[PDB]
RNA sequence: GCUCGCCGGAAGACCAAGGGUUCCUGUCCAACGUUAAUCGGGGCAGGGUGAGUCGACCCCUAAGGCGAGGCCGAAAGGCGUAGUCGAUGGGAAACAGGUUAAUAUUCCUGUACUUGGUGUUACUGCGAAGGGGGGACGGAGAAGGCUAUGUUGGCCGGGCGACGGUUGUCCCGGUUUAAGCGUGUAGGCUGGUUUUCCAGGCAAAUCCGGAAAAUCAAGGCUGAGGCGUGAUGACGAGGCACUACGGUGCUGAAGCAACAAAUGCCCUGCUUCCAGGAAAAGCCUCUAAGCAUCAGGUAACAUCAAAUCGUACCCCAAACCGACACAGGUGGUCAGGUAGAGAAUACCAAGGCGCUUGAGAGAACUCGGGUGAAGGAACUAGGCAAAAUGGUGCCGUAACUUCGGGAGAAGGCACGCUGAUAUGUAGGUGAGGUCCCUCGCGGAUGGAGCUGAAAUCAGUCGAAGAUACCAGCUGGCUGCAACUGUUUAUUAAAAACACAGCACUGUGCAAACACGAAAGUGGACGUAUACGGUGUGACGCCUGCCCGGUGCCGGAAGGUUAAU
RNA sequence: AGGACCGAACCGACUAAUGUUGAAAAAUUAGCGGAUGACUUGUGGCUGGGGGUGAAAGGCCAAUCAAACCGGGAGAUAGCU
């Protein structure tokens, strides 16, 4: 049983995009931004407990940070994890 | 049986094969095979310690019984086999209790023959007895140097030794090199010569035949440069020095044996 | 023409990597020299 | 958007290696692009990489690395046992269709499969750090059965022609369907089953191996493909409509047969040869300690789990390696049509490009080519370079020879198209119909239909029929080297090096020798028919005289001679 | 069957031309040799400088080889410019 406070730290932010909205309205899958070290079980448990929704399966991928250029200095954005949480049929989420 | 190949191409023009119709035309015995990895003539420091070795066809080691300690239990010869690890052929023999082993093949050994080791074995080709019970003058092979260590002398294709004398605890053998050597009377030996006597009659024909046996080419010293070999150098063909190894020791006649520990067993040097 | 640098990350790490340097005394001395000099990237490793 | 040209065994498509957001969208032209630039692999911002089945991680080892103790070494350290890493090799499982601007065997739909826990029922000798089997292995060659794939016919939808003809032996397009499950076929291997005994597999074993005895010729293992199912589904040429002209939505016919055929599969097979062709684990089985009605094992069902990391994009290149958006270099996979023996070569399909300065003019001269009167090497160090020969079948072919060659020697004849033999032949493939059968993916007869060289006779066009690209110039004497190879990456490919063969010499195994202050290791798990060094270099005829000099081998009586 | 024959991929570089501040710090075009073997290639490993490796040219050892490269003795020495 994964701890509650750990669940309270797994989810970072909802990912907002055209593909995300399309997935939400067509495949009942929400795209969330999660912690880089989170496992599928932790993400599933965190969504099921904190949002009170039934999760079918979780798909994750690691997004590489882009190498940007602030003026003349070359810098790199932070890597982040992205999770496709597929809610069960009939469920609704904000 | 030696056969001469027809000259249908250079490299085959001079080939003389040595066919043996009795050899097994199949795969060797699996419980007795084991790995034999090549080295390239390189030691554990990775340096070439002996040149002209490398490449060649892959080979597996056949566990040949050299000690020959199964005493009193007769064995029948299942089949003769080719062995890439040595010049002589080997024979797969089956003991009465169901254990199979590999032995060197004698001169007259055919499928179905019976062999036996021990002190009370009969005196016939292929049997192994300690040489104090073996009659003087007989030619034997796969002979031990220390009691129970296994054969070390007379192991190639068509070699043998003659037991020429026996005096107390030691016997005197006339080795294949023409040298008389003493050895303890408790060492075992197998009666009769070893089989593939015509192996020396074959001619390889081409350079690739020697390449297949992991023998890289040999460069003559006079063809090199002075930094590489003592013989190197010269505008043309020049060899104005006494022949020596690449490390400066003379080759044409100079003796190099320096083992005072075993001098007591050499009754008379080779000729 | 085949140039002298044919890259391979596996060979790169196995030849000049941090663990390869720390395996022997001389590599650690190289690391010590670079740490004294203040190099940003100690070894070839990414 | 319409024409033109180029690649098409690549200049197309997908990966590994390497790169690391160069991918897609909006926006900008200061700097980068050898020119302009609204465009970009350029700047800025946003988006994009979804896995129980693909790959890595994991279990297992090769070469090799590190190496508890250990041996050796002034110190640092070297080698190495038990172990433990190290893929480039062994080990469990997923396919088809649709969708995004950018991902898809990952998302969705339909249909599966594998390995582990737990939990109920039924059955009962379980258990390895040990034993056996298996994994498990070479080169070449020859058929036979297939498939990917292609051609043709039939079927379905559309068309009746910008210019003579085109309702027909006409034209265009489509005719596609997987994993899995069942069947076990063409074909490959092996005689099966039961009982008794045993110095072997470090002990045991019912397992493997070895001896007998009885019984039955028919049992077992492996196996492409086909067929049925998966599939009343998907896809499908096109129609019906909107539209931001980008695309989106709805509906949907035929969806068969014959022939040719792989380098792919059966095939890790078969035949044959010597140069004699990894290891370990997963998997099956056997028992030793131990566990005694417990634990465990295998069968069904249910349930749970399969985590983590990579997934965009280039990948024969403008993104990798070459300082460049570089005429160079880069491993694996797919392999369509016609002609052709062919992955050569020419033109095309699917697909992708026109190589990031153009426009004129048509001088000398330079580069890459085309043609040439008369002569044909007179050029030149030299036929250097150009020019010429070039395919298949057949006739014919010399000296010399190690009898294999030389040899495609040289030299010559025929070659297109049409008809007849034969409205398409010999050959190949093979349906209905009949018969037998241990009955099925069976066998004999039988020839429909399809495909299809080669030859003879007659005729016909051009100067020319191997009409193009492709594709030996030939012969004579001779030096050197036997030959195929190798070599100075970047001015030398040779007569130089190497080579099989010959000879001498060292070496009796804890071998000589070599790398090592040493341990040790190679030689070699080889043993004088072997291994190392030196010279010579296939084969034929041979290798003659000299030990004075310098080496080497044998001898130790005498002279001389060190440390002590 | 063959270090057999003709000839693509692949490996190599014999002859000529161009290019020599090149498209290229050795390549392009037309020819050429091997093309089942002493072949060629991918991945990983081993041999270290008086050392390695060499079918042997003093060749090659990161565009550098009759003794690599980097740091140090080191501002070597220089009757020479």
């Amino acid at each position: 049983m994964i701890r509650e406070e750990r669940l309270l730290k797994v989810l970072r932010a909802p990912h907002v995009s055209e593909k995300a909205s399309t997935a939400m309205e067509k495949s009942n899958t929400i795209v969330l931004k999660v912690a880089k070290d989170a496992t599928k079980a932790e993400i599933k448990a965190a969504v099921q407990k904190l949002f009170e929704v039934e999760v079918e399966v979780v798909n994750t991928l690691v997004v590489k940070g882009k190498v940007k250029r602030h003026g003349q200095r070359i810098g790199r954005r932070s890597d982040w994890k992205k999770a496709y949480v597929t809610l069960k049929e009939g469920q609704n989420l904000d | 049986a030696v056969v001469k190949c027809k000259p249908t191409s250079p490299g085959r023009r001079h080939v003389v094969k040595v066919v043996n119709p009795e050899l097994h035309k199949g795969k060797p015995f699996a419980p007795l095979l084991e790995k034999n990895s090549k080295s390239g003539g390189r030691n554990n420091n990775g340096r070439i310690t002996t040149r002209h070795i490398g490449g060649g066809h892959k080979q597996a080691y056949r566990i040949v019984d050299f000690k020959r300690n199964k005493d009193g239990i007769p064995a029948v010869v299942e089949r003769l086999e080719y062995d890439p690890n040595r010049s002589a052929n080997i024979a797969l023999v089956l003991y009465k209790d169901g254990e199979r082993r590999y032995i060197l093949a004698p001169k007259g050994l055919k499928a179905g023959d019976q062999i036996q080791s021990g002190v009370d074995a009969a005196i016939k080709p292929g049997n192994t007895l300690p040489m104090r019970n073996i009659p003087v003058g007989s030619t034997v092979h796969n002979v031990e140097m220390k009691p129970g260590k296994g054969g070390q002398l007379a192991r190639s294709a068509g070699t043998y030794v003659q037991i020429v004398a026996r005096d107390g605890a030691y016997v005197t053998l006339r080795l294949r090199s023409g040298e008389m050597r003493k050895v303890e009377a408790d060492c075992r030996a197998t009666l009769g010569e070893v089989g593939n006597a015509e192996h020396m009659l074959r001619v390889l024909g081409k350079a690739g035949a020697a390449r297949w046996r992991g023998v890289r080419p040999t460069v003559r010293g006079t063809a090199m440069n002075p930094v590489d070999h003592p013989h190197g150098g010269g505008e043309g063909r020049n060899f104005g020095k006494h022949p020596v190894t690449p490390w400066g020791v003379q080759t044409k006649g100079k003796k190099t044996r320096s083992n005072k520990r075993t001098d007591k067993f050499i009754v008379r040097r080779r000729s | 023409m085949k140039r002298t640098f044919q890259p391979s990350v596996l060979k790169r790490n196995r030849s000049h990597g941090f663990r390869a340097r720390m395996a022997t005394k001389n590599g650690r001395q190289v690391l010590a020299r670079r740490r004294a000099k203040g190099r940003a990237r100690l070894t070839v490793s990414k």
